[PDB]
RNA sequence: GAAGAUGAUCAGAUACCGUCGUAGUCUUAACCAUAAACUAUGCCGACUAGGGAUCGGUUGUUGUUCUUUUAUUGACGCAAUCGGCACCUUACGAGAAAUCAAAGUCUUUGGGUUCUGGGGGGAGUAUGGUCGCAAGGCUGAAACUUAAAGGAAUUGACGGAAG
RNA sequence: UACAACAUGUU
């Protein structure tokens, strides 16, 4: 949200669901935010480095969070041959 | 859906349907039947004059108990008989 | 990404197959379709094992990404996961909930049993409905051990595994704990074994 | 009044009102 | 002498969390009104209705008093609280608490040109509660708040200057009217506009990057 | 209001059903609605079983079984405790008791 | 009847939790001990507490009872909770030499690129 | 029977959008549906959509990106003067800065801002925002 | 078994209960056209969430019973579909709620179309018309009167209701 | 077996 002389006046830019692109509201207490540790080649985690996935209450209540995270993770390289596009 | 036609050449149906159902509204039906002209005691006038025929007291309805002073009046323009309340304390003695 | 070092080592297949993990429930849900390998003459469905394994790895990375380890909550109402969750809490420093989950432990903030975990790890989504239902109120992600007939509402990560069997539940919890220790650094490497023998974590009968 | 008998009362009334009418065309 | 009982309250008192927008961004449940009145100091309350509700017993009615309160900073934050207590004063105090705990951010916007600061809503929104539906519509500059007194007070304490209103249903049910208007005015941060299409990376919650000062 | 989704009978899929007469009061009642009981009872009361066994000519001779099916109107079924008024959440139970 | 109220029951529970070794199975000795332990302000209440405590002790002897947590049971319930068998159950020694899995799981594992003997 | 295939298509799109679906199957297709979908795609409200030939009428699979609130038809296709577009945009559109009223004009199917640029008008077709 | 006659109960019962019993109940040929004629939910079309059954048709298939022990047997058993009568869970979404997979996709209001309602009464009355042998059906006002009538749910109280 | 009804108006 801009004005004439380019100053942003948005109070805060809210997060959106990674699976459905829906805005996660300030009272959306059923929404989560997964954080998954990224692993170095030894096999150990990494200090304070993650990729985080946001889900809204709607998908979690529809019982679709598992498949959505399967897709997102496997498409970011964190999974293989679990989620399949053809069914 | 919605139970009303939406076709772009359906103006006649819409207008006639509104015209039929406006008869269900009391004000429209009164002003198109002309009931004030034909059946109102005053004939549509705001005021009317008449001759007092008798004084009558009318029992107030529940949960009140009183005698509301009124006069039986015969109108001049049409000869109709109506009952009118005479409003204030002791104002019935002013009318005869 | 992730190296080619995890790869469901055949000893892990030993442990899973001996513990009868792959024995899915006779009736499966639409949300559990990408987990069944096929059906068998008895009727029960077979759960894919590589899927289970790398879901365990994903879950373990979720636990490992968390700050102070007590913020991970493990729980089981069923009388097969108390020992497993207590052993996991001991070997990971997390917080366990065995037996009864008092309705209000997550939302009622004046109880002297108030807890604010960052993650809820649960044995059975159905028999432990209260914990998941309450996590939905306060924004807590849930990692669940789901069978083929377990409901999937209000779960983020599902580990597909037979959650009816004693050895199955104990083994799944044990592998989660071992993965978490390897990731944290307690266990030096995949080749290194563990001082904890597999038949630990396994709930014993209270009658000998 | 059990509206059923209210209608029955009107039927008998309306039956008789039709007798008085036919008495004088 | 307040001492926090929740991680968010602990972080608020320590100064780790300095803004409400730090909380809304991650959807942190707020259970302590001290968080609100530290983060949002200047706040104006307004009692909107006091009504008596009654329970029938074998000895007589049991009269309790229900109060309705609207809280707001006139700068994009507004809250609504309802509470029933045996005395009017206690009911109003508890309703102020409930109103503070429910404060939400409001998206202000422009009706036409974007001279100056936002003065109206970004889009048409509606809220429903019971039979009542309240619709809030962007209005040009120079229009006041075209609304009934209760909705007007809510809009003023929200910080809105230009808005059209149109209600439907039993608006005399003041609690339902205010709840519908509260649901409406909060939907401005749920209707996705093209200017919010641009993805922003998912940041880390303060309760993550301060997860030792929050433990105790 | 509407008490039951089945309207207190079993008639989804048709217009009309022939009536039956109540066992007690001979009330015409739709068959799909009548409360119906299938009773098997012993033709001789138990306390006389051994007395009739003694008095019988035969040896190893079975006892005939009484069969009948009973139909009740709702009033004559409630007044006989054959069914009883249940709660709102317990009305929705078709599974027999135990 | 004589149903024990909540005050006496909770008093007895805390006596057992906090002084289990001292308490005995005798009502008179329990009386003289509860006089020393707690500060009941009535002879009758002291007696009811002590006697119900004696009854609780006489029950506890025949196995643990759920509700009491003196710092003696946890020792057994913990050192018995570390029961680590010398012979494992998940090894393939117990089942002679073949994973006793039906052909369906056999084909399953053959699909996972394993050479497993079954 | 089927009286507006555009209505069925846009309803299916909206229903799939509300359920969180990434993709929606449209049947049957038509030139008007394709032009409308092209208008919605050029503004980013939809992704790639693909046309299947069944030798009968066609099917369309659409990639929904989750950026769409509402698509619908205005039926009947009211005649619109050049300066009666103002009321339609006021009544159908969330605000004066986003959303489109799709018109079919003798210059082709377009949105209302393009119609103002070209100073053309015709019959209303639908809306998207 | 309406009506009627008659015995009881009863303060009275020209009622409930008992005994008869005329029309009627049945059929043929004609009338009548109304029911809580109800799912109190118009019809056509599209889409939206899970599950297990059942009826009809068709399509692939056994450690089963029957012909024969064997077929081109029949029944039964296991998976797919098309059509149905329905049912179960949840609450997406709806609703004033009761509740609803439609009563959803409706202030983010527009797929096509028919009918109906506009506070309660007076009143489905009067009148004209029309159909009917009649009983009656269909069409169908106004004067006048009135501040509520009504819906769903809550707490209580009460029941010749249950535990 | 039998069991009918409870003057008006409020605070
Ligand atoms: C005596 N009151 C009448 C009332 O009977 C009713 O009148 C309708 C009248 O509106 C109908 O007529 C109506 O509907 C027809 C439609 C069927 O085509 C239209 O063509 C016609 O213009 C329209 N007036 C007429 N066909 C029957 C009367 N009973 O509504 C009007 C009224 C004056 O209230
Ligand atoms: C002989 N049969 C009678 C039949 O004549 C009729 O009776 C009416 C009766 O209803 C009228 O009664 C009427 O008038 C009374 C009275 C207080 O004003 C009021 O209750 C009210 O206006 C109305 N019921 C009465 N005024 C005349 C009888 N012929 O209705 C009752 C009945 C038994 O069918
Ligand atoms: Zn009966």
């Amino acid at each position: 949200m801009e004005n004439d002389k380019g100053q942003l006046v948005e109070l805060y830019v809210p997060r959106k669901c990674s699976a459905t692109n829906r805005i996660i509201k300030a009272k959306d207490h059923a929404s989560v935010q997964i954080s998954i540790a990224k692993v170095d080649e030894d096999g150990r985690a990494i200090a304070g480095e993650n990729i985080t996935y946001a889900l809204s209450g709607y998908v979690r209540g529809r019982g679709e969070a598992d498949d959505s995270l399967n897709r997102l993770a496997q498409q970011d390289g964190l999974l293989k041959n679990v989620w399949s596009y053809s069914r | 859906g919605k139970g009303k036609p939406r076709g772009l050449n359906s103006a006649r149906k819409l207008r006639v349907h509104r015209r039929n159902n406006r008869w269900a509204d009391q004000a429209y039906k009164a002003r198109l039947l002309g009931t004030a002209f034909k059946s109102s005691p005053f004939g549509g006038s705001s005021h009317a004059k008449g001759i007092v025929l008798e004084k009558i007291g009318i029992e107030s309805k529940q949960p009140n108990s009183a005698i509301r002073k009124c006069v039986r009046v015969q109108l001049i323009k049409n000869g109709k008989k109506v009952t009118a309340f005479v409003p204030n304390d002791g104002c019935l003695n002013f009318v005869d | 990404s992730l190296p080619a070092s995890f790869d469901l080592t055949p000893e892990d297949a030993k442990l899973l197959l001996a513990a009868n993990v792959h024995l899915g429930a006779k009736n499966v849900q639409v949300h559990n379709k990408p987990y069944v390998y096929k059906t068998r003459p008895d009727g029960m469905n077979i759960i894919n094992i590589g899927k289970t394994w790398e879901k365990i790895v994903l879950a373990a990375r979720i636990i490992a990404a968390v700050p102070n380890a007590s913020d991970v909550a493990v729980c089981s109402s069923r009388t097969f996961g108390q020992r497993a969750v207590l052993k996991f809490a001991a070997h990971t420093g997390a917080t366990a909930i065995a037996g009864r989950f008092t309705p209000g432990n997550f939302t009622n903030y004046i109880t002297r049993s108030f807890k604010e975990p960052r993650l809820v790890v649960v044995t059975d989504p159905r028999t432990d409905a209260q914990a998941i239902k309450e996590s939905s109120y306060v924004n807590i992600p849930v990692i669940a051990l789901t069978d083929m007939d377990s409901p999937s509402e209000y779960v983020d990560v599902a580990i597909p595994c037979n959650n009816k069997g004693k050895h199955s539940i104990g083994l799944i919890w044990w592998l989660l704990a071992r993965e978490v220790l390897r990731l944290r650094g307690i266990i030096p490497d995949r080749t290194t074994e563990w001082s904890v023998m597999p038949d630990l974590y396994f709930y014993r009968d209270p009658e000998e | 009044m059990r509206d059923k008998w209210r209608k029955k009362r009107v039927r008998r009334l309306k039956r008789k009102r039709r007798k008085v009418r036919a008495r004088s065309k | 002498g307040w001492t926090p009982v929740t991680k968010l309250g602990r972080l608020v008192k320590a100064g780790k969390i300095t803004s409400v927008e730090q909380i809304y961004l991650h959807s942190l449940p707020v259970k302590e009104y001290q968080i609100i009145d530290l983060l949002l100091p200047d706040l104006k309350d307004d009692v909107m209705k006091i009504r008596s509700v009654q329970k029938q017993t074998r000895a007589g009615q049991r009269t309790r008093m229900k109060a309705v309160v609207v809280i707001g900073d006139s700068n994009g934050h507004v809250g609504l609280g309802i509470k029933t207590a045996k005395e009017v004063a206690s009911a109003i105090k508890a309703a102020i608490v409930i109103a503070k705990l429910s404060i939400i951010p409001i998206r202000r916007g422009y009706w036409g040109s974007n001279l100056g600061q936002p003065h109206s809503l970004p889009c048409k929104v509606t809220g429903k509660c019971g039979s009542v539906a309240v619709r809030l519509i962007p209005a040009p500059r120079g229009k006041g708040i075209v609304a009934s007194p209760v909705v007007k007070r809510l809009m003023q304490l929200a910080g809105v200057e230009d808005v059209y209103t149109s209600s439907s249903g039993s608006t005399r049910t003041t609690e339902n009217t205010l709840k519908a208007a509260f649901a409406a005015i909060g939907n401005t941060y749920s209707f996705l506009t093209p200017n919010l299409w641009a993805e922003t990376p998912l940041a880390a919650s303060p309760l993550e990057v301060y997860a030792e000062e929050a433990a105790a | 209001p509407k008490k039951r989704a089945s309207n207190g009978r079993n008639k989804k899929g048709r217009g009309h059903v022939k009536p039956v007469r109540c066992l007690n009061c001979a009330r015409c009642v739709p068959k799909d609605k009548a409360i119906k009981r299938v009773t098997i009872r012993n033709m001789v009361e138990a306390a006389a079983v051994r007395d009739l066994s003694e008095a019988s000519v035969y040896a190893e001779y079975a006892l005939p079984k009484l069969y009948n099916k009973l139909h009740y109107c709702v009033s004559c079924a409630i007044h006989a405790r054959i069914v009883r008024v249940r709660s709102r959440t317990d009305r929705k139970i078709r599974t027999p008791p135990q | 009847g004589r149903v024990r109220t909540k005050t006496v029951k909770r008093a007895s529970k805390v006596l057992i939790e906090r002084f289990y070794p001292k308490l005995t199975l005798d009502f008179e000795t329990n009386k003289r001990l509860t006089s020393e332990i707690a500060v009941i302000q009535s002879k009758r209440l002291r007696n009811k507490i002590a006697g119900y405590t004696t009854h609780l002790m006489k029950r506890i002897q025949k196995g643990p009872v759920r509700g009491i947590s003196f710092k003696l049971q946890e020792e057994e319930r913990e050192r018995k909770d570390q029961y680590v068998p010398e012979v494992s159950a998940l090894d393939l020694s117990h089942t002679n030499g073949q994973l006793e899995i039906d052909a369906d799981t056999a084909d399953l594992v053959k699909s996972l690129g394993f050479k497993i003997p079954v | 029977t089927r009286t507006s295939v555009l209505a069925d298509a846009l309803n299916a799109i909206n229903n799939a959008e509300k359920t969180g679906k990434r993709q929606v199957l449209i049947r049957p297709s038509s030139k008007v549906i394709i032009k409308f979908l092209t208008v919605m795609q050029k503004h980013g409200y939809i992704g790639e959509f693909e046309y299947i030939d069944d030798h009968r009428s066609g099917k369309i699979v659409v990639q929904l990106n989750g950026r769409l609130n509402k698509c619908g038809v205005i039926q009947p296709r009211f005649n619109v003067k050049i300066n009666d577009i103002e009321r339609w945009t006021d009544n159908l559109l969330p605000a004066r800065q986003f959303g489109y009223v799709i018109l079919t004009t003798s210059a082709g199917i377009m949105d209302h801002e393009e119609a103002r640029r070209k100073h053309v008008s015709g019959k209303i077709l639908g809306f998207v925002y």
